[PDB]
DNA sequence: AAATTGACCAATCAGAGGTAGGATG
DNA sequence: TTCATCCTACCTCTGATTGGTCAAT
């Protein structure tokens, strides 16, 4: 594994940040790097919870339902509810 | 309630702003003609973050797609929450300390205790 | 540092602490800081590229 | 006065997306 | 058996990475 692969690419992260702020706003390099680390931990944190439930149920594939379940388990109930219809429409 | 995280720890006008953003997101997520290829974050990199964990074996295309959307929302709301502190300090530049301050307002962000001391 | 954190998150936080420590060792990461740049070839490109008097890469017509 | 640092520019190359062939459920 | 969709390897084609100067602080 390459070390940069533990994180989402910083340019993409910073671009989403820029859209969330006023046009005159600036973002410190440290803030971009921090955000990059936070959103990457969000993926890994939720994934680990989903992975362990998958292993217990002797399933090899982490699916969308597993992500949603992990989200509510870990106290991201709003993320899970919002992404529920998104998953169902993807599946149809 | 299921939406408590949206306003958790926010005061006054900020509550309305984050609520309205979430409403916008939810409305979009209900849209009938999604393009599941186009995202601000690359699906392959999301998958690679997931695969960094050796406990993860196989991954449905569903999972990075949900994360693509979820992570967009996560970055956006955390950035909006953090900007409050930059404005409070009469600054135009978002600093790391603004993100740390934002995280301190909701226990939803407790998972980042080690990431952002 | 508090004894009790978000009850829904605590056990997974501990598990992630172990995984992050192991991954840092796997990746041979020792210093508490990032490199100045990721890629020698991309650094070289950026160093070689023509710039205007204000240090910007030349505008494309 | 001196130090710090973030936006700006876009071309090259590490890598994202696509998928054939094989495997699995 | 047929269907759905994963894995890896290989191929296109590309968009994230990148730093000298100026200006704000």
């Amino acid at each position: 594994m390459k070390e940069q692969d533990r994180w989402l690419p910083i340019a993409n992260v910073a671009r989403i940040m820029k859209l969330a702020l006023p046009e005159n706003a600036k973002i410190a390099k440290e803030a971009k790097e921090c955000m990059q680390e936070c959103v990457s931990e969000f993926i890994s944190f939720i994934t680990s919870e989903a992975s362990e439930k998958c292993q217990q149920e002797k399933r090899k594939t982490v699916n969308g339902e597993d992500i949603l379940f992990a989200m509510t388990s870990l106290g991201f109930e709003n993320y899970a509810e919002a992404l529920k219809i998104y998953l169902s429409k993807y599946r149809e | 309630g299921t939406w408590a995280n949206v306003n958790q720890g926010l005061q006054g006008t900020a509550r309305d702003i984050l609520t309205t953003y979430w409403q916008h997101v939810i409305n979009h997520l209900e849209s009938d003609n999604h393009d599941y290829k186009i995202h601000q974050l690359p699906l392959a990199r999301i998958k690679k973050v997931m695969k960094a964990d050796p406990e993860v074996k196989m991954i449905s295309a569903e999972a990075p797609i949900l994360f693509a959307k979820g992570c967009d929302v996560f970055i956006t709301e955390l950035t909006m929450r953090a900007w409050i502190h930059a404005e409070d300090n009469k600054r135009r530049t978002l600093q790391r300390s603004d993100i740390a301050a934002a995280l301190s307002k909701s226990d939803m962000f407790d998972f980042l205790i080690d990431i952002v001391p | 540092s508090p004894l009790y954190v978000n009850a829904k998150q605590f056990h997974r936080i501990l598990k992630r602490r172990v995984a992050r420590q192991k991954l840092e060792e796997q990746l041979r990461l020792t210093s508490k800081g990032r490199k100045p740049y990721l890629h020698e070839s991309r650094h070289n490109h950026a160093m070689r590229r023509p710039r205007g008097p204000g240090g910007r890469f030349l505008t494309a017509d």
